[PDB]
């Protein structure tokens, strides 16, 4: 009744749904607390991030730092690829990535420079070619550039400067931090006080009104006490801002208009601590005497409850949920509450390898003077035990035990750390990430499913900014590890191979490590010996795979590996409309090229193993539907590549012009057309035929 | 060095 290729179809749409239904952060950071860590070494194939490279600060800018009369400052621009000096009045910037950067001076200021920062452009103000916009406090005054970063050749962005005429004097209030919004807005703060202001500009000069102002949106008055900012942080996802103070007290403000700004909760140290007294578990290494250190926005893509993390200087990182009075009027919170805490772990660093309750009593991360977490989680530390050598302690969740946690209520934060090491005189500054945003969906549920898009996005690569150079961190996936540990069985027995790979089951699970096995055997990880390893990859997907059996049948964890793998490298694709209406395609061609060697590749692997693969081959009533089940499999994959060579070869033409020249059902069969329609289904195939029977006319 | 500053004109529209 169902053929082959919507059989199929049926079971990606499943495995879409399941990679999706990935727990959320709020579902396994439940009120209460958590020491769950694995520490792996960090010369250790099971690390989960490691150093790729270093680059030295040029020397030229050593000479103008040694140079320094009163102040100095370093500082990231992680997006770009550029670090930057000051020096006094100065500035220098230059592209880290390249082996003998040449330095870009700024020299106009006549004041010291007290904070910088690069934020997006105002819309509808600059050329479409200005980038971002590169903001300068000094000591007298803001100064505005224009900025356009354009890509090179090489892979580094090229930067040149433009000139404004938008400035404003500062005033009183010192300004050490600058934050941009997604929308261009400016927002600055310092160690004079806890105001915060923002920097409003405009291209049109008028008679009542400057092309750049600046106003307080604090509105201070009366008896002020002492206090003043250690950051400032943006969340886009909620029109929130938030500062932390140097009494540890967390500030949100609501961006209710585009030129407005609202304080909407003040919550003290104080607050905190009674939060955390009314948890079951309190613990010494959060009291009066502690402070926290630094802050980390929780996107609404994220989670829905908690929005901040904080850290103390004690390593423990503070999980903050809030919440609005109402449910409509963006809608402002009011209120902010302590709800989860992740304490430290205990493992220390060691030069030789050393061999269940809530541990809430180490000093692993005491002190901790820096901290940052990226989604889906994230976290470096940089712990300063002795004051000459950082420790940077960095983890990630472990996303495959979350994954595979059974049932919802059993679900923890488990994590997985390490070490790394920084040499005798390298403080650490700022850590940025240098590629995209981590995001596996755009809802908390499947959010942070890093198996699922191991092959979509390239791994998370963090700058790690010192006094000497920038170290490059690299997030490793499951592929990366795996690969790796196989690279240490290619000299062992056959019993050394089933230890390694039982680890890896124990903790992922036997579809996901024997998908893993397929992707390294089809050559993923390798962009990175490498045959033997893609043999014995290929190896441990055939003797491991397990079988089909009656329970209606249970398909092989072989089948599912197939499977999850091939609906991983078409998730983009799937559900996605093929075009754009001026058509044009929804998915770049330069993606559909990749996806489809990525699928070829899997042809190619499953047809020179034929012969040896259980299933491939004809065969009592299991390993039949099995065979019946891997064969639907192939099918939609030769359809998969069809489908995709008939996209590039659409708009190789005119689409446009054919798109003109066609009946009315047939442009909006074209327009709400997916491609899993295109793949899977009759009036895709209908569909496509009348295209193609259009450009042959022609 | 001094960076080369580009004219605003060519900066903002229109």
């Amino acid at each position: 009744d169902l053929p082959p290729v919507a059989k199929a179809a049926q079971v990606v749409n499943q495995t879409l749904q399941l990679d999706d239904s990935y727990p959320d952060l709020d579902s396994y950071c439940r009120p209460g607390a958590s020491s769950d860590y694995e520490m792996q070494s960090s010369d250790s194939s099971w690390a989960p991030f490691h150093v790729v490279r270093h680059h030295n600060i040029p020397d030229k800018v050593f000479e103008h730092l040694n140079a320094g009369e009163v102040f100095t400052k370093l500082g990231l621009f992680a997006e770009i690829g550029y670090a930057w000096a000051s020096i006094d009045s100065s500035l220098f910037l230059w592209d880290y990535t390249h082996p003998n950067p040449e330095l870009i001076g700024y020299e106009e200021a006549t004041h010291t420079i007290t904070a910088v920062a690069l934020v997006p452009p105002k819309p509808g103000v600059f050329v479409k070619t200005i980038t971002h916009v590169l903001v300068v406090a000094t000591t007298s005054e803001i100064i505005l550039l224009g900025v356009s970063a354009t890509p090179t050749p090489s892979g580094s962005k090229s930067l040149t400067l433009y000139s404004t005429r938008m400035s404003v004097h500062r005033g009183g209030s010192d300004v050490s931090f600058i934050v941009g919004t997604k929308d261009g807005r400016i927002f600055l703060g310092g160690e004079s006080d806890t105001d915060i202001h923002e920097i409003f500009y405009q291209q049109e000069e008028r008679w009542f009104s400057s092309r750049c102002g600046k106003i307080n949106h604090s509105h201070p008055f009366g008896s002020r006490q002492q206090e003043w900012l250690r950051g400032l942080y943006v969340d886009d996802t909620r029109n929130l801002l938030y500062s932390l103070s140097n009494r540890s007290t967390i500030r949100t403000y609501h961006m209710e208009g585009p030129e407005k700004l609202t304080k909407v909760i003040e919550k003290d140290k104080t607050s905190c601590l009674r939060d955390f007294a009314h948890m079951a578990d309190s613990s010494p290494l959060f009291t009066d005497k502690t402070n926290i250190v630094a802050l980390s926005p929780i996107p609404a893509t994220e989670a829905s409850k908690l929005h901040l993390m904080a850290l103390t200087d004690t390593g423990c990182r503070l999980f903050l949920s809030a919440t609005s009075s109402a449910s409509y009027t963006s809608l402002a919170p009011q209120s902010m509450q302590l709800q989860f805490v992740k304490f430290p772990p205990r493992e220390s660093p060691t030069r030789i390898r050393t061999l269940s309750q809530l541990d809430k009593t180490s000093r692993a991360l005491d002190p901790s003077a820096l901290g940052f977490r990226f989604s889906p989680g994230y976290f470096f530390d940089v712990v300063r035990k002795h004051p000459n050598q950082d420790m940077l302690f960095v983890s990630a969740p472990d996303t495959g035990r979350i994954k595979v946690t059974q049932p919802a209520s059993a679900l923890k934060y488990f994590e997985q750390g390490t070490w790394i090491e920084l040499e005798n005189g390298n403080r650490t500054i700022e850590i940025g990430l240098t590629t995209a945003p981590f995001a596996a969906a755009k809802q908390p549920l499947g959010f942070g499913n890093e198996l699922a898009v191991q092959f979509d996005q390239v791994p998370g690569e963090f700058a790690v900014l010192t006094n000497t150079g920038v170290h490059i961190v690299r997030r490793r996936r499951l592929v990366d590890i795996f690969a790796k540990a196989l690279g240490n069985c290619v000299s062992a027995s056959d019993d050394a191979l089933e230890r390694e790979v039982r680890k890896f089951i124990n903790q992922y699970g036997r579809v996901e490590t024997i998908a893993a096995a397929l992707a390294v055997a089809c050559g993923q990880g390798s962009d990175l010996m490498d045959r033997n390893t893609e043999n014995l990859a290929r190896a441990a997907f055939i003797e491991y795979g397990g079988q089909p059996r009656l329970a209606s049948v249970r398909l092989s964890s072989r089948h599912d590996a197939l499977a999850l793998y091939l609906t991983r490298l078409v998730r983009t694709l799937w559900k996605a409309k093929v075009v754009q209406v001026d058509i044009s395609s929804t998915i770049p061609t330069s993606k559909l090229v990749t996806i489809q060697e990525n699928v070829e590749r899997l042809r190619n692997f499953l047809e020179a193993n034929k012969s040896t693969i259980q299933g491939l081959a004809p065969p009592d009533i299991a390993n039949q539907k099995e065979h019946q089940a891997l064969h639907a499999l192939q099918k939609l994959m030769e359809s998969i590549s069809e489908g995709i060579s008939f996209v590039l070869m659409l708009f190789d033409e005119r689409v446009s012009d054919i798109y003109a020249r066609l009946d009315a059902v047939s442009q909006q069969q074209l327009k709400d057309l997916t491609y899993e329609q295109l793949f899977s289904q009759t009036p895709g195939k209908e569909l496509a035929k009348v295209l193609v029977k259009a450009i042959v006319n022609r | 060095r001094k960076a080369k500053l580009l004219p605003m004109e060519e900066a903002l529209l229109p």
